[PDB]
């Protein structure tokens, strides 16, 4: 089959820029096309016959390519250009779509808002303890997150997850978990959250003690 | 408008079988060739097979014998997609596609908006859902953030909002992690201190696939 | 000459009242006889059937029956083109083309009363013969007949008359008025030196033609072939392709007729006789094959819609063609009155399916049907065997009603009417005439 491969296959740009990305085949391929896709939404036909714009779509975006390299560009980068874009081949048979290329926002830094939760009582009374640290709307998004128990650091029982980039201030945010037992929660007293962005050298440590 | 919608998509035991549903409106659906395509998570856009009208070719993806079965009957205005032997690679976001072309290169005209199939044989299961309030000697500022924990729930998935979608603003839903044959989210909700915990502030959390609609009011700690 | 033109330009489309008037009267007579030859033939192959299941029991007497019923009513139809009128054998269009290069004769008085009875012998029996030869010679001849009655003088009468007489003889015989009118246009219309045909003339006898075959015929189609796809450009160059494979076969399937003229000739020697008894071996094989074997024998149409819908296997298709191109040699080269127009559709059309389902196999990526190549090859052996493309397109256009082909079908004809001229073939039709006017001379 026809391998197609996408080539930057995350990349960020300001709004009101110039963006381009780019598809390639294993063999010679004609007349490819494009299509846009946001979270939780069918794909859209978005470029079609290597150049042909779809009814309704901006007359910002546009299409170029022969043979074995093809491309799609915007000519002033909106926010609402922010999607996965995936090219299309049918000149072979069967057809083949590629990787793609997920193109977000890019913004001003911004640092996280970090907020701590101790388990709550309807969980003890079960006999589990999660202890929950929110990072909330950071750019970029990287991050680190570490968990201290009475100021020791603690790497088992951890979980993290990161949100899609978010749709109107363009920031991120991620959840870190850490899940004991209510035994070993109550054999300690500080739980400590600690956030390390590029921000800053100074991470950003909240905390409780159950006393 | 013109309209796909695809169902059928949900948990099935390895090994099973499962026959998915797309129901064309908008359109003759007779003239077109139809196309299911399907997306595994995290990954790109894979071609299953396709069909012409009078269903006298059929073709599908290079992938083995009675694995795929699409037909078509136009006169309920309904294409089908039966799957076989279910492995977990089956697991995907599932696609039905109307065809055409410009110059005669053919493309994916118009989709709908996909049924997702889940194949695993861990047992569905609901949410506990936990509330999750500022510490006891919390740092009160201006705006305060609250949270709810929706775990060890089994399959995917579940929709949360806050104060039945009134509170909109301030709010990410983390995407949920499996450990263990269970799925575990949070949900934040960050308002003004003028807010709570003078009003109520309540995340409803849903998890259809065990019938499960519950609300968790959240209370200031101690 | 300039002053000369003003007055003529002047002069335009002033075509006299009572040609127009007569040319309604042709037509409308052309037309029942149209309806009248073709319920008869139908009524003979009835009757052949009927009988099939009175003997439908002894196998052997099952294909003795057939034999010896399709063998006595194509002798009578031989019988009656030798002893009274020699030149209704064959089509007719040759001789009414001759006819209107006025240097062939308009027998009517006794071409009509042969050609109609001849010809429901020969087609009524189950030949590979069409019914357009004979409803445009019937046709032309009532031209004539009119001309001679009210005995109107002129060379524009004696030229339209004849021609709006074989218009309306393929327009009834098609249900096709379009390709009536361009047949004359194109093909029949002596081709070398102007004339004064009227053409709103033709037209009034084609309607009148046309509306006498609605009045008994009307809700049923002669082919039905539904709608099929629509031609992506990027498939057009297979379409040409296909018309370079029917340019190059079309001469060499005129060679066959011609030289098959020659050699069943040799078989009678011109003796009638020995002909009509070979007419009676050709009309009964057809009438035989007719029940072992029906798609190789007949006018065609009934395989045509099979064949489009893809119904038939490649093996088949092959088969059907092979014996059609032969049992179609067989009956027209014979000299039985009778066209070969209408059993080129069928050879068409079974040639451009096999071609389409290669090309379907071949090309996933085009998602074809191969009964768009069908509807492209059916008027495609009438482009390079008789040259007339912008009548079987015309005419393939009105049988089958899917215009969005179009370019696929003009496009398959010009590459058979271009390869065919390119690889050294001539006009059917002409080449007939030709021979036919070379020993009208070569006896003195
Ligand atoms: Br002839
Ligand atoms: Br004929
Ligand atoms: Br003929």
């Amino acid at each position: 089959d026809i391998v197609l491969t996408q080539s930057p296959a995350i990349m960020s740009a300001a709004p009101g820029d110039k963006v381009t990305m780019t598809c390639s085949a294993s063999s010679s391929v004609s007349y490819i096309h494009w299509y846009q896709q946001k979270s939780g939404t069918s794909p859209k036909r978005w470029i079609y016959d290597t150049s042909k714009l779809t009814s309704g779509v901006p007359v910002r975006f546009s299409g170029s390519g022969s043979g074995t390299s093809y491309s799609l560009t915007i000519n002033t980068m909106e926010a609402e250009d922010a999607a996965t874009y995936y090219c299309q081949q049918w000149s072979s048979h069967p057809q083949t779509f590629g990787g793609g290329t997920k193109l977000e926002i890019l913004r001003a830094d911004a640092a996280p808002t970090v907020s701590i939760f101790p388990p709550s009582s309807e969980q003890l009374t079960s006999g589990g303890a999660s202890v929950v640290c929110f990072l909330n709307n950071f750019y970029p998004k990287d991050i680190n997150v570490k968990w201290k128990i009475d100021g020791s650091e603690r790497q088992n029982g951890v979980l993290n997850s990161w949100t899609d980039q978010d749709s109107k201030d363009s920031t991120y945010s991620m959840s870190s978990t850490l899940t004991l037992t209510k035994d070993e929660y109550e054999r300690h007293n500080s739980y400590t959250c600690e956030a390390t962005h590029k921000t800053s050298t100074s991470p950003i440590v909240k905390s409780f003690n159950r006393a | 408008e013109v309209r796909l919608l695809e169902s059928g998509g949900g948990l099935v035991q390895p090994g099973g079988s499962l026959k998915l549903s797309c129901a064309a409106s908008g359109f003759d659906y007779s003239r077109y060739w139809m196309s299911w395509v399907r997306q595994a998570p995290g990954k790109g856009l894979k071609w299953i097979g396709e069909i012409n009208p009078v269903s006298s070719t059929i073709n599908y993806t290079p992938s083995l014998k009675d694995k795929f079965i699409i037909s078509r009957d136009n006169a309920k205005d309904t294409l089908y997609l039966q799957i076989s032997k279910v492995r977990s690679e089956d697991t995907a976001l599932y696609y039905c596609a109307r065809l055409y072309y410009g110059y005669g290169y053919w493309y994916f005209d118009v989709w709908g908006a996909g049924t997702t199939v889940t194949v695993s044989s861990a047992k569905t299961t609901p949410p506990s859902v936990y509330p999750l309030a500022p510490g006891s000697a919390a740092a009160a500022a201006s705006m305060v953030t609250l949270g709810c924990l929706v775990k060890g729930y089994f399959p995917e998935p579940v929709t949360v909002t806050w104060n039945s979608g009134s509170l909109a603003a301030g709010v990410h839903t983390f995407p949920a992690v499996l450990q263990a044959a269970l799925y575990t989210l949070s949900s934040s909700v960050t308002v003004p201190s003028s807010s709570w915990p003078s009003e109520t502030v309540t995340c409803n959390v849903a998890h259809p696939a065990s019938s499960t609609k519950v609300d968790k009011k959240i209370v200031p700690r101690a | 000459r300039r002053r000369q033109l003003i007055r003529q330009l002047l002069e335009r489309d002033k075509t006299p009242l009572a040609i127009l008037f007569m040319a309604a009267v042709v037509g409308t007579l052309v037309g029942l006889a149209a309806v009248a030859f073709d319920k008869g033939v139908a009524w003979l192959q009835n009757q052949r059937m009927g009988a099939l299941v009175h003997t439908a029991d002894n196998y052997p007497l099952l294909l003795t029956v057939a034999f010896l019923c399709s063998a006595v009513l194509a002798m009578f139809g031989y019988f009656l083109v030798r002893k009274y009128a020699p030149e209704a054998g064959g089509s007719g269009i040759p001789e009414i083309e001759g006819a209107l290069e006025d240097q062939r004769p308009v027998r009517w008085w006794r071409v009509l009363p042969v050609k109609f009875f001849g010809g429901l012998g020969t087609l009524g029996g189950g030949m590979v013969l069409g019914r357009n030869g004979p409803t445009v010679q019937i046709g032309g001849n009532i031209g004539r007949m009119v001309l001679d009655i009210f005995r109107l003088k002129g060379d524009e009468a004696r030229h339209t008359l004849l021609a709006t007489g074989a218009a309306a003889g393929l327009a009834a015989a098609f249900n096709a008025p379009l390709a009536g009118i361009l047949f004359i246009i194109e093909e029949m219309r002596p081709q070398f030196r102007y004339t004064l045909i009227s053409i709103k003339a033709v037209f009034i006898g084609v309607i009148m033609s046309t509306i006498m075959y609605r009045i008994f015929n009307h809700e049923v189609a002669l082919i039905d072939v539904g709608k099929l796809s629509d031609a992506p450009l990027n498939t057009l160059w297979l379409y040409l392709i296909l018309g370079i494979i029917f340019g190059i076969f079309g001469p060499i399937f005129n060679k066959w007729v011609l030289g098959m003229q020659d050699l069943l000739h040799r078989v009678h020697g011109g003796n009638i006789t020995k002909w009509v008894l070979m007419g009676g071996a050709i009309g009964g094989l057809c009438g035989l094959l007719g029940f072992v074997a029906p798609a190789t024998s007949g006018g065609g149409f009934n395989l045509i819609p099979i064949a489009t819908a893809g119904n038939f296997s490649m093996g088949m298709l092959v088969f059907i063609f092979v014996a059609r191109v032969i049992t179609t040699l067989l009956c027209f080269s014979s000299g039985a009155p009778g066209g070969i127009f209408a059993p080129m559709l069928a050879l068409g059309t079974v040639l451009g399916t096999a071609f389409g389902m290669v090309a379907v196999e071949l090309f996933p990526q085009y998602h074809l049907e191969a009964g768009t190549f069908a509807i492209a090859g059916m008027g495609a052996l009438l482009a390079a065997s008789i040259r007339a493309p912008l009548t079987g397109i015309i005419l393939v256009l009105e049988m089958t009603d899917n215009y969005q082909l179009i370019l696929p079908m003009i496009i398959t004809g010009l590459g058979a009417t271009l390869l065919a001229q390119f690889t050294g073939g001539k006009p059917l039709y002409s080449a007939i005439l030709a021979r036919t006017l070379a020993k009208q001379e070569a006896e003195q």
